[PDB]
DNA sequence: TCATATTATTACGCCAGACAGGG
DNA sequence: CCCTGTCTGGCGTCCTCTCACCTATGA
């Protein structure tokens, strides 16, 4: 089975990507597993915002890396190859893995 | 009447339409002669 | 539409221009199903698709893209009679002189290289050696050599010395045969002699020497290097009433030439001794 | 001193020609006139020529040509046929009948950048693998996908060197 | 089933055409 | 060197009809 790991910072974008991937899968092949949402990584950062000194002065940023696990149960000849053509939205790292 | 295949299909259409006319063409067995002589080391052609 | 029919010799460039693909494997067909062989005598890419406007294996089952050739099929996409006009070529490993120009009575290569038919066949069937521009030794150009004549010469003239055999040697002789030069010589020889027999023997040799210069026929086109194969449609493989294929005789001939040529390429590619290969090239010559 | 010679057999019956040749030697007991006999036969190069350590008497020549399924020697002439070299047959000796073919242990998974994936979605496909996760049994073969060079976690058994 | 590759009979009748032999 | 037996190749009627018979091998 083809496991697909979508990773992105924007959630909407990721969602869009996932849908597209599903569409790509579903026309060619059959029995797409589904878009399973894994836990989001909220990598936080604190920094001092003064140039020199004021320690209680701080900004707390974060990067929300979202995960989408799409799986394809039956890899046909038409389906797997299709991925190459269908171009998705930018800033979405995909990670397909057969078996 | 014998050999040329496009010639005889043109002939059959022309006979069932009343025309009575032949488009001659070439015997296909002469092309077979060209392929059998040409399949040796001999280079037979058709000039002009 | 067209005037006169012109006949001439077939150059290896001319035979490669006729062709549409090298016929390698001798395997005719599958014989247990219906499909042919990829890529054997009855190929797909070299010639054409059995079915009209169809990839025999699987793509294009309508009338839109006539021509596409996928990697899964290695097939052209045209008419059912397209294979009847298309011909293949067999890359003969070892050079083989034509039998029509070696045994026509009089032989074309017999009265051109000033050598007796008997001696021409000896060297041609790997039974005699022939010298070719030896050098500073005591030997002629047309004069042949035997095993004993070569062995002694081998230990004698080990340096500048050339003495090959077979069609290869013959080809060289023909290739290195200044036609024009011979004309004057022959013409001068005919005007400087009174011998009746010689006169007729010289006028028949100079007639075929000046006629070759008048046309675009080369002396090295006598030996077959790029053997041409007749179209499958013209060597048809139909089964009779039953379950077996009544095969033509030309398929036996082409399949043997290709079997022997594959054997000769494999023996030449294994870096084996230089003599081994005389029987192999002789069997290819006879094939 | 025994020098080498080349024998031509019916190609395909070469091991049986070699066995019959050894047996004709031990029948007509010219044991001092034959050293060895190289006749390979794979499930095969050279599958058509038999190398014989020999000397040249006309009796031993008639012996080798009276061995069945043997055409004759290959040389300059048929009166005094030709020896070649010891190195020529030397190569054959090494792989005369040594355990060869149908055996690919650790020499059938070479990473480099030449492999084909078949035990998965990549139907009849190949790609270049830059990095590899042997420890966790993973491969980063970058198969030409989506108009680029995106890698895909494949299985060692799933791919083929 | 899928590659492997060629040997133990003679008994036509001219008629040209090329070839080694010899006065 | 000009006759000469001797050997080798190359011909041998068109049209039609009926029937039967078709490579061995093999770990
Ligand atoms: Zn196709």
């Amino acid at each position: 089975r083809i496991r697909i790991r979508l990773k992105a910072f924007d959630h909407r974008l990721i969602d869009q990507a996932t849908a597209e991937i599903v569409e790509t899968a579903k026309r060619t092949g059959a029995q797409v597993r589904g878009p399973i949402p894994l836990p989001t990584r909220k990598e936080r950062f604190t920094v001092l915002i003064s140039p020199h000194v004021n320690k209680d002065a701080r900004d707390q940023y974060e990067i929300r890396t979202h995960l989408r696990l799409v799986d394809i149960v039956e890899p046909t000849e038409k389906t797997v190859d299709a991925l190459m053509r269908l171009d998705l939205a930018a800033g979405v790292d995909v990670q397909i893995s057969l078996g | 009447k014998s050999d040329d295949v496009n010639g005889r299909t043109k002939m059959y259409k022309n006979i069932v339409d009343g025309n009575h006319q032949m488009e001659p063409g070439m015997p296909e067995s002469f092309n077979v002669l060209l392929k059998e002589i040409r399949s040796l080391g001999i280079n037979i052609e058709l000039e002009d | 539409e067209f005037d006169a029919i012109k006949i001439a010799l077939a150059s290896p460039d001319m035979i490669r221009s006729w062709s549409f693909g090298e016929v390698k494997k001798p395997e005719t067909i599958n014989y247990r199903t219906f499909k042919p062989e990829r890529d054997g005598l009855f190929c797909a890419r070299i010639f054409g698709p059995v079915k009209d406007y169809e990839c025999l294996c699987g793509k294009y089952k309508r009338l839109k893209h006539r021509g596409v050739i996928c990697e899964k099929c290695g097939v052209e996409v045209t008419q059912t009679k397209v294979r009847r006009e298309r011909m293949g070529h067999i890359e003969l490993a070892s050079p083989t002189a034509h039998i029509w120009f070696l045994k026509s009575l009089p032989s074309r290569i017999g009265l051109l290289l000033d050598m007796p038919l008997r001696d021409i066949e000896r060297v041609l069937y790997f039974e005699s050696y022939v010298v070719i521009e030896g050098g500073m030794t005591n030997l002629e150009r047309q004069q042949i050599l035997t095993e004993e004549q070569y062995l002694d010469a081998l230990e004698e003239f080990g340096d500048e010395f050339d003495a090959k055999m077979g069609a290869e040697a013959i080809q060289a002789l023909l290739k290195s045969m200044d036609l024009e030069q011979e004309c004057e010589q022959l013409r001068e020889e005919l005007n400087e002699t009174n011998s009746e027999t010689k006169r007729k023997k010289l006028t028949k040799r100079i007639k075929l020497l000046e006629a070759f210069v008048q046309s675009g026929n080369k002396p090295e086109w006598m030996i077959l290097t790029v053997l041409p194969v007749l179209p499958p449609d013209l060597r048809p493989l139909v089964p009779l009433d039953g379950g077996r294929f009544a095969t033509s005789d030309l398929n036996d001939l082409y399949r043997r030439v290709i079997n022997r040529n594959n054997r000769l390429k494999r023996l030449l590619d294994l870096a084996a001794p230089d003599i081994i290969v005389r029987n192999e090239k002789r069997m290819l010559q006879e094939a | 001193k025994k020098r080498w010679y080349v024998v031509q057999a019916f190609s395909g019956f070469e091991g049986r020609v070699a066995t019959s040749l050894r047996e004709h030697i031990k029948l007509h007991n010219m044991e001092d006139l034959f050293g060895e006999v190289m006749v390979p036969t794979e499930e095969k190069f050279f599958p058509g020529y038999v190398l014989v350590q020999m000397v040249m008497n006309d009796a031993s020549w008639h012996l080798v040509r009276s061995v069945p399924r043997v055409m004759g020697f290959i040389g300059g002439t048929s009166d005094r046929p030709a020896p070649i070299s010891d190195k020529e047959v030397d190569a054959i000796m090494n792989r005369l009948q040594q355990v060869g073919d149908k055996p690919r242990p650790k020499t059938l998974f070479e990473p480099g950048e030449m492999v084909r994936v078949n035990d998965g979605p990549f139907a009849d496909f190949n790609g270049v693998v830059e990095e590899v996760d042997y420890e966790k049994s993973r491969l980063k073969v970058s198969v030409s996908i989506f108009g680029r060079a995106t890698p895909v976690e494949l299985d060692f058994s799933q791919v083929e060197k």
